[PDB]
RNA sequence: UUUUUU
């Protein structure tokens, strides 16, 4: 049972997010340090921002920055303990996917010969972990001041009895089947990134990427109040 | 009475490799690309010789310890056999990648290394070719055997031989044989070399038609 | 009197000894070697004579030549000299004061990723290769950068010395169906250019297609 | 009803095949005998045959013919293995499921029209009130002349 | 005991063009056509 | 994994399914030291080699030379034999040879005077052949008097000796064991010091049970137990210098 | 060490996508000639997406199973690159396409529930089957994504597995000479088409080759089936795209997977109908 | 649930 009488398993109507509290500024040894919580599925980012290359010299472009993106997942995420080293497949996908979606969107232009790293923890996972660590790191990036294009929001979404599910827990990523998680930066309407696996009907596609992108849009509209929230903490303890 | 099965051979299949070579033998199948002369790192800088890589790929797992043993034995004939004195500071890549096995993998590997190192166009002293034995209890030996003769019998050898005067080149022995079966295992490899030696230039003559 | 000089137009293979009769010594071609008073055969091909002793084969690798008409590639600059890929085992050199006309007070525009037509003054096996774009006299005869709007593709070389005989075919051809202006480099690669886009493609498929 | 499999197959004798006269030792040969075949329409293998013959002594000579698959299955063997298996040959409304393979009962031991076959004979010599005297065994080649 | 190929047979030109289509190129050409005669 | 010839998935030790009850050794005197053979120099191919043996316990140690402020760096790899004890360990180990390994190297870096060594680096390679006793302690001296062979400078050799407690209701402490006194044993304890300028190079020894004052007086039992040890590693190094 | 594309590459090939016309003279929306050969053996299939081979191999074992799942068949994957395929293709060194082509092999012909796993136990909790893939990339000249799809399936369709016979208890066995091997239960064949997008979404292209994989900017994969469902897609490259683009894009992919399903079903009927009559390798369509 | 051809 998932959807029965417009109520979820959690409680929750098919448009609606989770409760998602997003803090800036946690570790000042580093550059940039958020940490987000969706739910109950909890997301470290870090970045250490444009610093000049320390060894292994040849890997520098000359026109563009280079983006390094590493994902890690604790060892205690899940009730099986899973080892990250000797276990690098998964993650190795993890990481090029947010290498890529940090290389879309972070203007490498302005920084040549500079090396911009991105390492995201996950402390504890309850679906949709993708999503989590995309606006983990966005969030990250926008402490340390990299200039970018635009705000990135990441969510998921599925097709259960012919109605569209927006944030998915872990039950609903479980038994279902249908996943499709999209990362989207909502000033020109351009999706991101796509991911989804399942055996998804084609006459549906639409509606659920619509719905899809619908909760992402909620996302932009709540990040956004912390930031501003954030900054304008800022100004007062300035000028 | 001694004889091969039936043989089969075709050059330049593949695009971007400097030499293809598909041999079939019988039932089993190996195909050889070969990098020609190219760049090597700075650690096999070799100032007389040419470095002469060879990797051997089944298709059922990944590749252990006996397929290293094996391209090692590749890599020492080639090197024997490829003049490689000419071509200082250069790496030549030799890649096989097993598609049929029914026995006696290393002749048709030798056979398909020699045909791709011959259309790449590496500058050899001599043509080489592989052929086996196989001895069972009697003592009555097979040339080529199959994968259930190579399974009945008691010893199974495997012999590369050279083109200017026949001599022994590379030798592998799973088996429990005596000198005089050697010697006359020697003998039937030196016949079957014949055979493979002219189907060779028969080969080389049918690709030069236009 | 038998495999001396008898088949001067058959096809040999690798490692047939073959001599000369008889002082008036004669030059080797790139395919054969000396031994002693006979002649090593290091490739397949069709053996051929001018009077010299040469074989010819379809292969995709080049080797570095003295003094051949090569089209390269600009892989990046470091100072004076700026390194170029040829295709070969290592990049060859060039010097910005190497092509016509230039001193230090005027650098010759060379971009990085531009092709450039020149050719190896020094070519040997002991140290990497250097290449010039000027004449022995100390002119450019056309060589230098090519510039940009030609379609650039690679063929085998056994194309290139078919088609550069006096004696060709498709080059009177297709310079008597329309206009069109192609450049040939030894190493195996071609340039093309056309007023449209459309006449440049079948001039690609034309020339790679046969 | 599962097919046949690989190593059965191989234990058939090769598929050009005519009579072979070593094989015929014991065997005797009539030829020149008139021998027919009833059958309920539309078979694939047959195995009756059968003659009478008067005689010159007022007496008659009763031949009943069966084909010999022993002659061709050697006990021990996998051919063997799969007709100890299935036993008998089931038959159902639409199709049906031979124990031998199709090759051997439809054309090396079915007694097809105007060829000569392997046989196992009996040969009574039969009054013409029907009872019997002396009663004979055989071996034999039987090229029969028509089925019916 | 040299592997050259141009000084072994023959080759044809520098830079062959075709259909008067270009130009300094024609002249090129008739120079290299003078040189082979 | 599929670079070594696989067999069994796997395996079990004999000694768990054997039964039998083993008498522990008895008593004897706290400071009773093993006997002592030890040359060095003994490879050919190696740079400098050392070979020590004490009663059930053997050690081989060889150093590779110096290959190509800037401070030289020795790192040291550490590892067991395969058929050294009772089980039979994994022959790349990875848990209890890394942690020996780092014993070695805060060892003797103390030893190894580094500033006439720029930009270069000392592979030193120890191997436990039998495990009979106090192990850490003989690889410490196997190594030092390896490295004093091979021709690097110092500034003193290092000897090391190990201890053991026996579990008994008066925990008295032992001098340098043998295996079975520490299968039975609640502690043990390892030093390694430089006699010459009388400094301790490093102190490892795990516990079970003590005070404060035990320990102390554990500590300089060792201490005068490798200043009791020296003098015949002082004399086999000198024969082996005297073999050049 | 790989050769590098020239300016003028880049410039002509650009210029030859502003009109819409390609290097060897087929359309936007065609593929090349495709061909499937098989080898002597159950499950060996030569796939040719036109100049770039790959190798299929299955084989299959008894394995005791996974805990948690103790009443299905484990299918493990691998795509292993090898040498002779691409000069920069050294091992160890290009480990980010490799990941990146593993990874979404394994999910679409995982997750597609493509083959059924609960066909394969034969005891639960103790004895299972057990399938391993392998597919070898020969000769790089384009899509490894869409050729070791095909490989994948036709591999699949063609292996055939030995009997078992279970009884109480006794788990028996048999060799291929004692029985016939059964072929292996499929839902459906799910397939593969990758899509290339040029200077940020303007020109939509199908099936790139290597100089058109080096020009481009954007990848996109779309695997869907016979029923026209879409099992799995998949963005790479960093581009920056509409939704409206997708879905016109779901609209060609799944008139591309009938075609290639045609081509598939036309193969395994003729390898079937010349192994009826005398056992060699069936060659299979290439257009 | 004999019995003869399939």
């Amino acid at each position: 049972l998932l959807s029965d009488q417009g109520y979820r398993v959690d409680g929750r109507r098919a448009g609606e997010l989770r409760k998602i509290q997003a803090r800036m500024g946690v570790f000042a040894q580093a550059d940039g340090s958020a940490y987000i919580e969706q739910g109950n599925t909890k997301a470290l980012a870090v970045v250490y921002g444009p610093h000049e290359i320390r060894g292994s010299r040849a890997r520098a472009l000359p026109d563009r920055a280079l983006v390094n993106c590493q994902y890690s997942s604790a060892t205690f995420s899940t009730g099986e303990r899973k080892r990250r080293p000797h276990g690098d497949r998964k993650s190795c996908e993890m990481g090029l996917q947010l290498r890529q979606t940090f290389e879309a969107a972070i203007l490498t232009q302005l920084h040549p010969r500079s090396q911009i790293d991105i390492y995201v923890q996950v402390l504890q996972a309850d679906g949709g972990t993708y999503a989590a660590c995309v606006n983990a790191a966005t969030l990250a990036v926008l402490d340390a001041g990299i200039p970018m294009r635009d705000f990135v929001c990441a969510c998921s979404a599925g097709f259960v009895d012919g109605t569209a599910l927006a944030d998915l827990s872990h039950v609903e990523e479980a038994a279902g089947g249908p996943q499709l998680a999209l990362a989207l930066l909502p000033a020109s309407g351009q999706i991101a990134l796509l991911e989804m696996d399942a055996r998804l009907h084609e006459d549906h596609l639409e509606r659920v990427l619509e719905a899809a992108a619908q909760a992402a849009r909620d996302v932009h509209t709540l990040l956004d109040r912390v930031v501003r929230q954030h900054v304008r903490e800022a100004s007062i303890l300035l000028g | 009475g001694c004889s091969l099965r039936h043989f089969a051979c075709e050059q330049n299949l593949l695009s971007r490799p400097d030499g293809s070579a598909s041999f079939l033998q019988g039932d089993t199948s190996v195909l050889a690309g070969v990098y020609g002369p190219a760049e090597v790192k700075v650690s096999k800088e070799i100032f007389n010789k040419a470095t002469l890589e060879v990797i051997l790929r089944p298709k059922i797992g990944l590749p252990g310890v006996a397929e290293k043993s094996r391209e090692r034995l590749i890599r020492n004939t080639c090197e024997a056999v490829v003049l490689g004195t000419l071509h200082p500071r250069t790496s030549i890549t030799v890649v096989l990648q097993v598609v049929s096995d029914a026995g006696s993998l290393l002749a048709c590997c030798l056979n398909a290394a020699c045909m791709a190192l011959v259309d790449a166009g590496v500058p050899m002293r001599a043509l080489f070719c592989g052929v086996a034995c196989a001895l069972d209890s009697d003592g009555t030996l097979v040339l080529d055997p199959t994968s259930k003769q190579e399974k009945e019998a008691r010893a199974v050898l495997t012999f590369a031989l050279d083109s200017v005067e026949r001599k022994l080149l590379m030798s592998s022995t799973k088996g429990l044989y005596s000198d005089t079966e050697l010697q006359q295992c020697l003998a039937a490899a030196q016949a079957a070399s014949q055979h493979v030696f002219r189907f060779y230039r028969e080969s080389l003559q049918r690709r030069y038609s236009k | 009197a038998r495999a001396a000089r008898t088949v001067l137009g058959q096809v040999v293979l690798p490692g047939e000894e073959l001599l000369l009769p008889e002082r008036v010594r004669v030059v080797c071609g790139p395919g054969l070697r000396r031994c002693g008073d006979r002649l090593l055969v290091t490739k397949c091909g069709r053996l051929r004579h001018k009077e010299v002793y040469w074989v010819d084969s379809q292969q995709k690798r080049y080797v570095p030549v003295k003094g051949d008409h090569v089209i390269g590639i600009v892989t990046a600059k470091s100072g004076d000299i700026f390194k170029v890929d040829v295709g070969g085992s290592e990049p060859a050199s060039l010097s910005y004061l190497s092509f016509e006309g230039a001193t230090k007070r005027n650098r010759p525009n060379v971009q990085v990723g531009d092709l450039i037509y020149g050719q190896f003054v020094v070519a040997n096996k002991d140290m990497e290769p250097e290449m010039v774009c000027i004449d022995s006299c100390g002119r450019a005869n056309g060589m230098g950068v090519i510039g940009q709007d030609g379609l650039l593709f690679k063929v085998t070389l056994g194309l290139i010395r078919k088609l550069l005989a006096p004696d060709c075919e498709i080059i009177q051809e297709v310079g008597k169906l329309y206009p069109l202006e192609i450049v040939f480099g030894m190493n195996g690669r071609i340039w093309v250019k056309a007023k449209t886009i459309q006449q440049t493609l079948i001039l690609a498929n034309i020339l790679e297609a046969c | 009803h599962q097919p046949f499999s690989q190593a059965v197959l191989s234990f058939l004798p090769k598929m050009p095949w005519s009579i072979t006269e070593k094989d015929m030792k014991n065997r005797e040969d009539l030829r020149h005998l008139c021998i027919c075949s009833v059958d309920p329409p539309g078979c694939t293998d047959i195995n009756d045959a059968l003659h009478c013959r008067e005689l010159e002594n007022g007496n008659l000579e009763v031949g009943v013919h069966i084909a010999d698959v022993s002659h061709f299955i050697r006990p021990g063997n996998a051919l063997d293995q799969e007709s100890a298996r299935r036993g008998t040959t089931v038959y159902l409304c639409e199709k049906r499921i031979d124990m031998v393979p199709e090759l051997l009962s439809s054309n090396l031991c079915s007694l097809k029209c105007d060829v000569d076959r392997l046989a196992f004979s009996c040969i009574w010599e039969m009054n013409h009130n029907a009872e019997i005297l002396k009663t004979k065994f055989t071996k034999s080649v039987i090229n029969s002349k028509a089925s019916l | 005991e040299e592997q050259s190929f141009l000084l072994c047979e023959d080759l044809l030109y520098g830079r062959m063009s075709f259909r008067g289509f270009n130009p300094e190129v024609e002249k090129l050409m008739l120079q290299m056509n003078a040189k082979h005669k | 994994d599929h670079r070594r010839i696989r067999g069994p998935e796997e395996s079990q030790p004999p000694q768990l399914y054997a039964a039998d009850e083993e008498e522990a050794p008895g008593t004897r005197d706290p400071t009773r030291l093993r006997p002592v053979y030890a040359r060095a120099g003994l490879l050919s191919q190696a740079k400098g080699s050392a070979y020590l043996e004490a009663g059930g316990t053997k050690v081989l140690c060889a150093v590779s030379g110096p290959r190509q402020a800037l401070r030289g760096r020795l790192l040291c790899d550490f590892r067991r034999a395969p058929f050294a004890g009772r089980r039979r360990r994994a022959p790349p180990g990875g848990c209890e040879e890394r942690e020996l390994a780092l014993a070695l190297q805060e060892a003797l870096e103390p030893a190894v005077r580094l500033g006439r060594y720029p930009r270069a680096q000392l592979e030193v390679s120890a191997l436990l052949l039998e495990d009979g006793g106090s192990a850490l302690a003989a690889a410490l001296t196997a190594a030092a008097l390896a490295l004093a062979d091979a021709g690097v400078e110092m500034y003193d050799l290092v000897v090391g000796c190990g201890l053991s407690l026996a579990p008994g209701p008066a925990p008295t402490w032992l001098l340098d064991p043998t295996r079975l006194e520490e299968e039975r044993a609640a502690a043990g304890l390892t030093v390694a010091l430089m006699p010459v300028l009388n400094q301790v190079a490093g102190l490892l020894g795990s516990g079970e049970g003590g005070l404060t004052e035990s320990w102390a007086e554990a500590v300089r039992l060792g201490l005068e137990g490798c200043q009791r040890l020296y003098p015949v590693l002082q004399q086999s190094l000198v024969r082996a210098a005297r073999r050049r | 060490k790989e050769t590098p594309l020239s300016n003028c590459e880049r410039r002509f090939l650009l210029r030859a996508i502003e009109e819409k016309k390609r290097l060897d003279g087929r359309q936007t929306y065609d593929y090349r000639n495709i061909r499937i050969s098989f080898g002597t053996d159950y499950g060996c299939c030569i796939v040719e997406l036109g100049k770039t081979r790959v190798l299929g191999q299955v084989s299959c074992e008894l394995v005791s199973p996974k805990l948690n799942r103790a009443t299905e068949g484990i299918l493990f994957f691998n795509l292993e690159l090898s040498q002779m395929a691409a000069p920069a293709f050294e091992p160890g060194r290009q480990s980010d396409l490799l990941v990146k082509l593993n990874r979404l092999m394994e999910r679409c012909l995982r997750n597609s529930k493509c083959i059924d796993t609960e066909s394969l136990c034969v005891v639960a909790g103790e004895k299972v089957w057990q399938i391993r893939v392998d597919l070898h990339l020969l000769n790089h000249d384009g899509n490894i994504i869409d050729a070791a799809s095909i490989a994948a399936i036709v591999a699949l369709c063609h292996f055939r597995r030995p009997d078992v016979s279970v009884q109480g208890d006794e788990v028996t066995l048999y060799t291929p000479e004692e029985r016939d091997p059964v072929p292996l239960s499929i839902h459906h064949m799910p397939i593969c088409v990758s899509f290339a997008f040029f200077q940020q979404g303007t020109y939509l292209l199908v099936d790139p080759n290597e100089r058109e994989e080096r020009v481009m900017d954007g990848l996109l994969v779309i695997a869907m089936n016979k029923h026209r469902e879409i099992c799995t897609i998949q963005s790479s490259g960093g581009i920056m795209l509409l939704k409206d683009q997708v879905l016109r894009c779901s609209k060609i992919a799944g008139v591309k997977v009938a075609e290639i399903t045609e081509l598939i079903l036309k193969a395994l009927e003729n390898d079937q109908k010349v192994r009826k009559e005398g056992g060699k390798f069936g060659f299979a369509e290439s257009i």
